[PDB]
């Protein structure tokens, strides 16, 4: 009935300080498909994030890309917060520039 | 082409 | 060898909201190339390939027919399963639908596929021969017994085998060249510092398409395999995929390691180490 979200922070592109870039948050394998996808610059919620449409994988579960324009620097700090049906608390995963 | 389903379950 | 048109669709109970949610999304060869939503403004089937763009009005308006029918179909079944489940109404629930048809080497088909889920898990599956059905469970009884009384496998058997077959060969001919194209990945490894004479080496696939990937550390006579840490394919978000393997390692003694890459792209494999 329920599986949880697995996710993953990362840029789309190798990050340099300064340059612009895209940063993702991607969430797969949950079940139902309602889900809330936050992604933060430190502690604050970015607004304008995109999503793209949902798709199911062949065990069913779903998955879904949420990414938003940053640009990365020495000091700030992103992370993504995911809010499902199957947690209990919202699951928060930080972006490391080295993963 | 997509199909249409048939019996309803 | 092979190719395969598939089609799945979603169904969402929303509470009160006499009307749940519906998607359908077409896959050839795993390659997404019309999408159906009922969320839309004006909700129809739209192209999300290049090559699907030549098909006229003519052919959107009956695709979107057939949505507006499972729709119907969807919202019918939803509601006889919270019966069968026992389920009350202002609840959210799930159904899924996967079906189409896989062609083999000398293209004809192989097998053709209709399953469904509920909530998440199998429901009920048509078997290989087409005509009969794998139920997942009792409730499902309730279904594959109604389904052979009609005998709807009849129905699917028809589409899988004729229309399933013609479109498929019709867009692989408009798609052909599209679908076979690579992206061939670029590579580069990292060094980060990690602890008393250790370090991390992690090598980075990036760029590439479609997923399927392989990353390999060595020393010599390459050996441990075990320690090796690995990352799920990831996508760029722009088309391509990234992916990257790492692993921890006595300072100094940083070169006697190499990361291989492999992947249908490549001219020939990759191969690289620190710096």
């Amino acid at each position: 009935i329920q599986k949880t979200p697995q996710i993953q922070v990362y840029s789309r592109h190798p990050p340099e300080n300064g340059k612009p870039n895209i940063l993702n948050c991607y969430v797969t394998q949950f079940h139902p498909p309602h889900i809330e996808i936050q992604m933060l610059k430190n502690g604050k919620k970015i607004p304008k994030v995109e999503m793209s449409d949902m798709s199911f994988s062949k065990d069913w579960s779903f998955y879904i890309l949420a990414h938003t324009e940053f640009t990365p620097t020495e000091t700030d700090t992103y992370a993504c917060r995911v809010k499902h049906d199957s947690m209990a608390e919202p699951k928060t995963v930080y972006w490391d520039r080295d993963m | 082409a997509s199909n249409e389903n048939a019996e309803t379950m | 060898g092979p190719h395969s048109m598939r089609y799945f669709e979603t169904a969402v109970s929303r509470p009160g909201l006499e009307e749940p949610r519906y998607i359908s999304v077409g896959y050839v060869d795993n390659k997404e190339f019309v999408r159906f939503d009922s969320d839309a403004e004006n909700p129809r089937y739209e192209p999300r390939a290049p090559w699907m763009e030549q098909e006229g009005p003519e052919y959107w308006e009956r695709e979107t027919q057939k949505a507006k029918g499972q729709e119907q179909w969807f919202r019918v079944s939803l509601r006889n399963l919270l019966g069968y489940y026992n389920q009350s109404a202002g609840g959210s629930h799930t159904l899924q639908q996967m079906s189409g048809c896989d062609l083999g080497s000398d293209w004809r088909l192989l097998r053709g596929y209709l399953q469904f889920a509920y909530e998440g898990r199998d429901y009920i599956a048509l078997n290989e021969d087409l005509k009969t059905w794998t139920a997942a469970d009792m409730a499902a009884q309730i279904t594959r017994r109604k389904w052979e009384q009609s005998g709807a496998a009849e129905h699917y058997k028809a589409y899988l085998e004729g229309e399933c077959v013609e479109w498929l060969h019709r867009y692989l001919k408009n798609g052909n060249a599209t679908l076979l194209r690579t992206d061939s990945p670029k590579a580069h490894v990292t060094h980060h510092p990690r602890s008393k004479g250790e370090v991390t080496l992690r090598c980075w696939a990036l760029g590439f398409y479609p997923a399927d990937i392989t990353l390999t550390w060595q020393l010599n006579g390459e050996e441990l395999t075990q320690d090796m840490e690995l990352v799920e394919t990831r996508p760029a978000g722009d088309g391509t995929f990234q992916k990257w393997a790492s692993v921890v390692v006595p300072l100094g003694k940083e070169q006697n390691y190499t990361c291989r890459v492999y992947h249908e792209g490549l001219p020939e494999p990759l191969t690289l180490r620190w710096e």
